[PDB]
């Protein structure tokens, strides 16, 4: 009845197919979480270290925060990704705490695992964590005091907030010229709409970090400069600035349009025809007094000649987004037809020169009081610092950005985590069940956020988490560790303040994660 | 790395799962095997031999299965043949089973292995009970009893056309070996078979059949009285442990060394022919010199003899083995020798020595056998095994217990009865053990031809009302009585095959985890 | 749990492998930890399950017992021969708590690693479970039970019920609890001016697969196994003072001594020298036949010449056994074992106080084995257990099974005091270490509150072999030890609790006392001894330095 | 899972000797019985499919 020979058995999943299930297949996921977190755990802290890592286009980066150095290395198991996707949905939404979001997800896996190893099965250790994350974010609600109340002033709200975020970068030390910049960068930004493409940084090489400047306009660059620059002046005093989609050229990205002529006197008109048609767009611009001409698409050559008879600068090749950014601070917005520009669409400025800094020319728009956009320029000896003190004002400008959409004033430096530990010991008492060893056991993961503070300054852990239950025995609040006194006390006094999306999201993401991994007990990975 | 270890670990509920499918799968080759219309299962040795029998022993034995937990039924089968020898099929059938009928679970109820060990210990003791109440003790000193006894295992071989014949052969062999309580060996039992031959002309012959002729034309092959002498040492001469390195000063010295090398072996000669015996067995080898001296006075010379054939020599003429020539006496002269022949076979020649049959030390017989190959001569003998082997559980447990698959089937029903007057948590594994004991008897159907699901329901239902005799028919198919059936078998079989089954079980469901190459 | 290696530095250079230091040893000496802690996880407790090893040639082995799984297991990691070899010593000094000393010392090492990231040093966490080993050693000499009114052997018959459990005697174990008692008070002799020792492995274990386990039978005396060198030798002795010769003097044609050359000058001279090379051996069998022995045992083999006389005089040979397998036959039946025949006099004789005494001598066959059972001896009794099983992988593990029940029975008996087990001491020790260094408090607080917190991990791995839920009977067991620590000696109650907790089988709590399982106080002690040493020395070890092989 | 378990159930139907031809027409006319029985069993009959 066979076929012949003998037939072997036939495996049901494709060979080559890892697959295991049991409690040893989530303690090997659990295992990949803790390894990555090991690398974020003394990044933590004003006192944290960067870290350095090579890709293998040999391509050189440098980010203190873990939203970035998730982002350099390809994370191959399934479970490490959940910690990258932790870190990128808090830069994208907030930006502020990636690396504790990290260390608070890895943590109570860490903390999961004697209960694994016990009789108790995943799904009741999720319901402690569901449980009690619903009560630890109506406990910062309940810390957060409104600003309006004392009836401070609205500018310096915004600097003492600023300068919380600036700690384990390279700015902590140079923070007195630094915040003054971001803080001023908001401002120029309505209220209602905040957008991070126009506080875009441009990369400068060369230079020093505290030679920036901040200047309510922006910089468009430099792309070509055709025939007729540098005899331009560089230096305008009320030059109007007018920009255009339409392309300057003589028959160049225009379609091929064949002409034919059967006569040879017709075939001098045609000739003078094209000169008509290029300077007649020429000279409506002329007609409108504009001193600045912009363009998304290149400028010819007979465009440049033109204007350089009449001083007006003019420089195309600009990409959209830079264009997007300059048409808010000039008014009215870009006209793509020569013939239908109006005198109200022009733009204007109290100052504008152009100056070069690392062997590169930059036209910065100066004297704009009515400019909703703001520009940024920074400098350094290496090539790594710009992207590090780049991506350190992003963050910076985050914190800014989602403080006057709603003012809360919340806890930080382990202020905050370990006022809310207490509270949910207290609630775990009169639970008298299983959820009373994991409410204790996620009470005692939030510790770990203080603990990478005192473990990265060089004191002991032991000691100052002692003295912090003894003093949070009776009401305290903003009370945490301090690293300039070296003792550890209250923080409201010491004017650092943190949003509430930061402490909120960073509870909300640790339990999300953590239940999405414990409730797999089978990992296939096919090819 | 780390050690000797992973790979791929077998963890959780599927290493258990990979016992009881690997070791199931060691049943279903020889499930056909079982019954008197068993097939025959051809096996394949790297040596270049054939092996071909029904027996689930020797199948069993010479596959080589490599897997932690099949390997262990392959030992189930020498504990059936060395502790009996009869049953080696219908234990490897049940334990499989057993596995498989008894432990579904873990696999949906996930209850612990202990506990149902704990069940299957309890199981086992009311299994014991049932067997000896259906038990019908029957005369060991019946010549007509036995015969139908020793057909119980005849029935499911090729022999069964000979067994008239057949019950003949193992009925002496058996009484003949039995000592006056009545403990009998297969050691002293001779295995030698004849190539050719009509099998109605084998017969079971008292003695020792040599395979040697005769050393010298003139030693008598034909004596009315053999004597036999067995000597243990050489009839050459020794050269002695240490080297003798004689030093010759005169030429009449070397002449005296190689006529005292004549006159020494002369002079052993001469005490043998004090108490003349006609036949001498020597186990080594013989020089042609003395023969001679030995021929003079009629004692006859033969090849080196093993070790072996030397002990069944002297049980049966009485001898008692001699090693040193001068303290050789009349008292250790064997004697009572019927006959002495040599009969001419183109393969080797024959040397019959006959028992004069007319308490002291067993008798040795050996059985001669006569087939139409060499190969349905080892089939046969390993019949007779099976065959003798029934008639010494029957002298030693006189019990007799129901066959034709009535022992299995008689244990389960009595065992769902009180599966639903215990209760509590081992219910389960109580009750399971009944669904394993019903497949031995369902066998017989599968193999029959005939419908599993209408008889073996009328089965258990005339089993109550009936009769405990009462069985499956192997040729017919059909629902009979053992008492009209006609064959019966003993209990030592049933009591194997119960214990043996239910005690492998409970270590493979012990297994928690398999590692495999760690280190020899 | 270690990624991306570690980076290669060109300015440290050293033969052989890379050196590794920081907290990646640490973490790998955890990692070589739970490695060979989890394999012996599953296999404590009643309802724990043994595991399998293949040998690459066919044949396995099936054993509970957590020394033989070590043995089989190379380790080539050097932190992790060292719980290999704990095992080794756990079972060769006690004998018992083998499984459980690697599980104690495998959670001391992962917690204390997890107290190094804390930023204590080791040494302080090493003082702190020193400090608190003594305070727990003190508290076991509290909880000590003298057996008192207690009717018969039920004393050692409720213990050795306990090293039975875990393995394939466990439910067998009814009827071997009286063999194994009966099994040690029958060696029982005297040694050290009255102090009372039993020798160990003296119990002779035969394997003999058929019938069933519960059917093996207890024979009053030693058993030898060995096969008889002649056939025709009776396999039976009737009549009572059977007398046993135990000898190590072989019988055979032996050569005269290499510094020896023969040199003879005369043919004539061959007949008596080769006939004296036998002959010298027969003067010393002629005055052995002629006492009256019966059996002669013999350590080297015995060729076919001496073999003739033992017929015709009806006495039974024996050729090759163990050397320590003679020494108990001589002196339980009386007999002086002779390593070589002399006598103070320049001539040989033999006296008849070589000679032992017993009631009977003969040879039973076991399946297709054959054996002597010896019962009835004279000077000293003794015992021998034969194993049934299924098959011979079975009787391996009834072997390790009843070696191990020998060892339990065996410190029994050496100190009366007894204490609790199933989980009971483990409960017990962590609430008293709870109380304990909160008086000191200071920095070694915490390392003492973890090793409390260690022990707990024999209790709770017991109820996961058993698919129940560890949490309930872990939160009971802590809530009976506890509230009873601070009793008083009056008014009683209180004290009454505490004393037993976790019934693997019923999952509920039940008094051991009633239940039965105890356990000797020597198997507790020295048991968390040798598994602190094994943590300190992995604990203390900062790098790891590997050298290629030359 | 229902129809894992239904040739689960199977294995014992099959080693008892059942042919798989009458084990069609057992789960056939098992599965007519079964649709028809569920609809005494709705207490949940609810016409809005509004609200």
């Amino acid at each position: 009845m066979n076929f012949g020979s003998q037939t072997p058995t036939i495996v049901v999943l494709k060979e080559g197919t890892d697959a295991s299930q049991g409690k040893g297949q989530i303690i090997s996921n659990i295992n990949a979480c803790v390894a990555v977190q090991e690398a974020l755990k003394p990044t933590l802290g004003p006192l944290g270290s960067d870290i350095l890592i090579v890709t293998s286009n040999q391509k050189t980066t440098i980010s203190n925060d873990g939203a970035t150095i998730l982002k350099l290395l390809d994370v191959v198991h399934p479970a490490a990704k959940t910690l990258v996707d932790i870190s990128r949905a808090q830069d994208a939404e907030v930006g502020d705490g990636t690396t504790s979001v990290t260390i608070l997800a890895g943590e109570l896996m860490k903390e999961a695992k004697p209960f694994l190893e016990e009789g108790i099965s995943s799904h009741l250790i999720m319901k402690g964590y569901r449980k009690a994350v619903s009560l630890a974010v109506e406990k910062i609600n309940e810390l957060a005091v409104d600003i309006t109340s004392e009836k401070s002033s609205g500018r310096e709200l915004l600097e003492r907030c600023a300068r919380t975020a600036m700690s384990s970068k390279l700015i902590h030390n140079n923070a007195d010229f630094f915040v003054k910049m971001c803080v001023d960068a908001v401002l120029s930004l309505d209220r209602n709409d905040l957008d991070d493409k126009l506080i875009g940084i441009k990369k400068i090489p060369g230079g020093a970090m505290e030679e920036s400047l901040f200047i309510n306009g922006v910089a468009f660059k430099k792309t070509f400069s055709y025939a007729g620059f540098e005899q331009q002046p560089k230096k305008f005093n009320n030059p109007k600035i007018l920009s255009l989609n339409v392309e300057l050229e003589l028959k160049a990205e225009k379609d091929n349009a064949e002409v034919r002529v059967e006569h040879v006197e017709d075939y001098q008109a045609i000739v003078d025809a094209e000169w008509q048609l290029i300077f007649e767009k020429l000279r409506q611009v002329e007609e409108t007094g504009a001193n600045i001409v912009l363009s998304k698409l290149p400028i010819g050559d007979l465009a440049t000649q033109f204007f350089a008879d009449r001083n007006i600068f003019c420089a195309g090749r600009v990409s959209a987004d830079d264009m997007n950014r300059v048409i808010q601070a000039v008014g009215g917005s870009i006209q793509s037809t020569t013939s239908d520009i109006k005198p109200e669409h022009l733009g204007t400025c109290a100052l504008f020169e152009e100056m070069q800094i690392g062997s590169e020319r930059y036209n910065l728009f100066q004297g704009c009081p009515q400019a909703k956009t703001c520009t940024l320029l920074l400098r350094g000896g290496a090539e790594q610092v710009i992207a590090e003190v780049e991506r350190s004002l992003h963050d910076a400008i985050m914190i800014v950005k989602r403080a006057l959409q709603n003012k809360l004033i919340v806890a930080g430096g382990g202020a905050t985590e370990m006022e809310v530990s207490k509270c949910l010991r207290d609630y775990s008492k009169t639970i008298a069940g299983k959820q009373q060893m994991i409410i204790n056991a996620f009470a005692k993961a939030l510790e770990v956020i203080p603990r990478q503070l005192c473990e990265n300054a060089g004191f002991d852990a032991i000691e100052i988490l002692n003295k912090l239950r003894l003093a949070h025995s009776k009401g305290e609040k903003w009370y945490g560790v301090v690293f300039e006194t070296e003792n550890i006390g209250d923080n409201f006094a010491k004017f650092v303040w943190e949003p509430a999306l930061v402490k909120i999201n960073a509870l909300n993401s640790a339990t999300e994660a953590t239940n999405l991994i414990l409730s797999v007990d089978e990992t296939i990975t096919n090819k | 790395v780390f050690m000797n270890a992973s790979q791929e670990r077998t963890t959780g509920r599927q290493a258990q799962i990979s016992n009881i499918t690997a070791a199931k799968a060691v049943a279903d080759v020889i499930r056909t095997c079982l019954g008197p219309k068993a097939m025959l299962k051809m096996l394949l040795d790297p040596m270049g031999g054939l092996v071909l029998t029904n027996d689930g022993h020797a199948i069993l034995r010479e596959i080589d299965v490599a897997h932690p937990a099949a390997k262990s039924m392959l030992e189930l089968s020498r504990t059936q043949d060395e502790e009996v020898g009869d049953g080696t099929t219908t234990v490897i059938i049940l334990a499989g089973e057993i596995l498989a009928q008894c432990a579904p679970y873990l696999i949906e109820k996930n209850i612990h292995p202990v506990i149902i060990i704990q069940a299957l210990k309890k199981a086992l003791t009311d299994a014991l009970e049932v067997i000896k109440q259906v038990s019908k003790p029957v005369d060991v000193e019946n010549d007509a009893a036995m015969k139908k006894l020793i057909q119980a295992s005849i029935g499911t071989k090729y022999v069964i056309h000979w067994s008239e014949k057949m019950c003949e052969l193992a009925l002496d062999a058996v009484k003949t070996v039995r000592k006056d309580f009545e403990i009998d060996i297969k050691r002293y039992v001779r295995v030698e078979k004849i190539p050719g031959g009509d099998v109605l002309d084998s017969r079971v012959l008292k003695g020792v059949l040599l395979n040697k002729d005769v050393v010298h034309p003139k030693m008598s092959r034909h004596i009315e009285n053999p004597r036999v002498v067995l000597l243990d040492c050489p009839l050459e001469y020794k050269k002695g442990e240490s080297q003798t390195n004689i030093e010759i000063e005169k030429e009449e010295d070397w002449n005296r060394i190689l006529q005292i090398e004549e006159e020494q072996v002369q002079l052993m000669c001469e005490q043998i022919l004090a108490v003349r015996p006609t036949l001498v067995i020597t186990e080594k080898g013989v020089s042609d010199l003395a023969q001679h001296y030995l021929l003079k006075g009629g004692c006859s010379v033969l090849r080196r003899v093993k070790k072996s054939d030397n002990n069944r020599i002297a049980r049966v003429t009485g001898a008692t083995i001699v090693n040193r020539v001068e303290d050789l006496k009349e008292s250790d002269v064997g004697t009572n020798c019927g006959l002495f022949k040599v009969e001419m076979i183109g393969d080797e020649y024959f040397s019959f020595l006959d028992n004069c049959k007319e308490s002291g030390l067993q008798k040795a017989c050996t059985i001669m056998l006569r087939g139409g190959s060499k190969d349905i001569l080892n089939e046969i003998d390993r019949n007779l095994q099976d065959a003798m082997a029934v008639a010494r559980n029957v002298m030693l447990s006189p019990s007799l217990s129901p066959g034709g698959g009535a022992t299995e089937m008689a244990v389960s029903v009595k065992l769902a009865e009180k599966a639903k007057q215990l209760e509590g948590i081992q219910q389960w594994p109580y009750q399971a053990v009944a669904d394993a004991m019903e497949c031995i008897p369902r066998t017989l159907i599968q193999n029959a031809g005939g419908d599993p699901i209408r008889l073996l329901s009328q089965l258990r239902a005339k089993h109550a009302q009936g009769n405990f005799t009462t069985g499956i028919d192997g040729d017919k198919g059909k629902i009979v009585d053992m008492v009209s059936y006609g064959i019966w078998e003993p209990e030592v079989i049933k009591q194997q095959s119960v214990k043996t089954a239910i005690e492998s079980a409970c270590l493979l469901l012990r297994v928690d985890d398999i590692v495999s190459g760690v280190r020899k | 749990m270690s990624q991306l290696f570690n980076n290669s530095r060109s300015d440290t250079l050293f033969l052989g492998g890379e050196k590794i230091s920081g907290d990646d040893i640490r973490n790998q000496n955890v990692l070589a930890t739970m490695a060979v802690a989890n394999v012996v996880k599953s296999s404590l407790g009643p309802v724990g399950l043994d595991k399998m090893l293949v040998d690459d040639i066919g044949d396995f082995t099936v054993t509970n017992d957590g020394a033989t799984i070590l043995s089989l297991l190379d380790v080539q990691h050097p932190a992790g021969k060292i719980l290999v070899e704990l095992a080794q010593q756990q079972d060769r000094e006690i004998g018992d708590g083998t499984t459980s000393v690697v599980i104690i010392a495998s959670e001391l090492l992962k917690r204390a690693n997890e107290l190094v990231k804390n930023k204590i040093h080791p040494t302080t966490i090493i003082t702190g479970f020193r400090v608190a080993l003594r305070e727990a050693i003190r508290f076991i000499n509290e909880v000590l039970s003298t057996s008192v009114d207690t009717l018969g052997k039920e004393t050692l018959i409720n213990i050795a019920k306990t090293s039975m459990s875990s393995k394939i005697i466990g439910a067998d174990s009814d009827f071997f609890s009286n063999m194994v008692v009966d099994a040690l008070l029958a060696v029982k002799t005297q040694n050290s001016k009255g102090e009372i020792k039993y020798p160990v492995k003296a119990v002779n274990v035969l394997k003999a697969h058929g019938k069933s386990a519960t059917e093996s039978l207890l024979v009053p005396g030693y058993a030898l196994n060995c096969t008889v060198a002649s056939q025709a030798m009776p396999k039976r002795i009737a009549g009572g003072n059977v007398k046993i010769a135990c000898l190590d003097l072989n019988l055979q044609k032996a050569r005269m001594a290499m510094g020896v050359q023969i040199n003879i000058d005369d043919p004539e001279q061959l007949e008596q020298i080769r006939k004296r090379e036998a002959g010298i051996v027969l003067e010393r069998v002629k005055k052995i036949i002629d006492a009256g022995a019966q059996v002669v045992l013999t350590t080297k083999g015995i060729d076919d010449l001496c073999l003739k006389e033992f017929v015709e005089a009806k006495i039974m040979g024996v050729r090759r056994c163990k050397k320590e397998d003679l020494r108990r036959i001589a002196r339980a039946t009386g007999a002086t074992l002779v390593s070589s025949m002399s006598n103070l006099e320049g001539e040989e004789t033999f006296e008849s106080s070589y000679l032992g005494l017993c009631d009977e001598v003969v040879q039973a066959k076991f399946s297709d084995d054959e054996c002597i059972l010896i019962k009835g001896t004279s000077k000293h009794s003794s015992s021998s257990i034969i194993l049934r099983g299924a098959n011979d992988y079975s009787l391996d593990e009834m072997e390790r099974s009843l070696h191990d029940s020998l060892s339990v029975v065996k410190r029994t008996l050496e100190s009366g005091n007894v204490v609790p087990g199933g989980g009971c001491v483990e409960a017990a020790l962590n609430i008293y270490l709870d109380n304990f260094a909160t008086t000191v408090g200071s920095r070694e607080q915490l390392a003492i509150a973890e090793f409390a917190a260690a022990l707990l991990i024999i209790p709770k791995t017991l109820a996961v072999n058993a698919a129940k839920d560890s949490s309930e009977l872990v939160a009971k067991l802590r809530s009976y030890h506890a509230a009873s620590q601070m009793a008083k000696p009056e008014d009683v109650k209180r004290r009454s609790y505490r004393n037993y907790g976790l019934d693997l089988i019923r999952g509920k709590i039940v008094d051991e006392i009633h239940a039965g399982v105890l356990e000797p106080t020597i198997s507790k002690v020295k048991s968390l001894k040798s598994a602190l040493e094994a943590c300190v020395a992995i604990l203390r070890i900062d790098t790891m330095i590997t050298v290629d092989p030359e | 899972i229902l129809a894992g378990e239904l040739l689960n159930v199977s294995e014992k139907l099959i080693s008892m000797g059942l042919s798989a031809v009458e084990i069609i027409q057992g789960y056939n006319m098992a599965r007519k019985f079964t649709l028809k029985e569920l609809d005494e069993m709705v207490v949940g009959e609810i016409t809005d499919k509004n609200d």
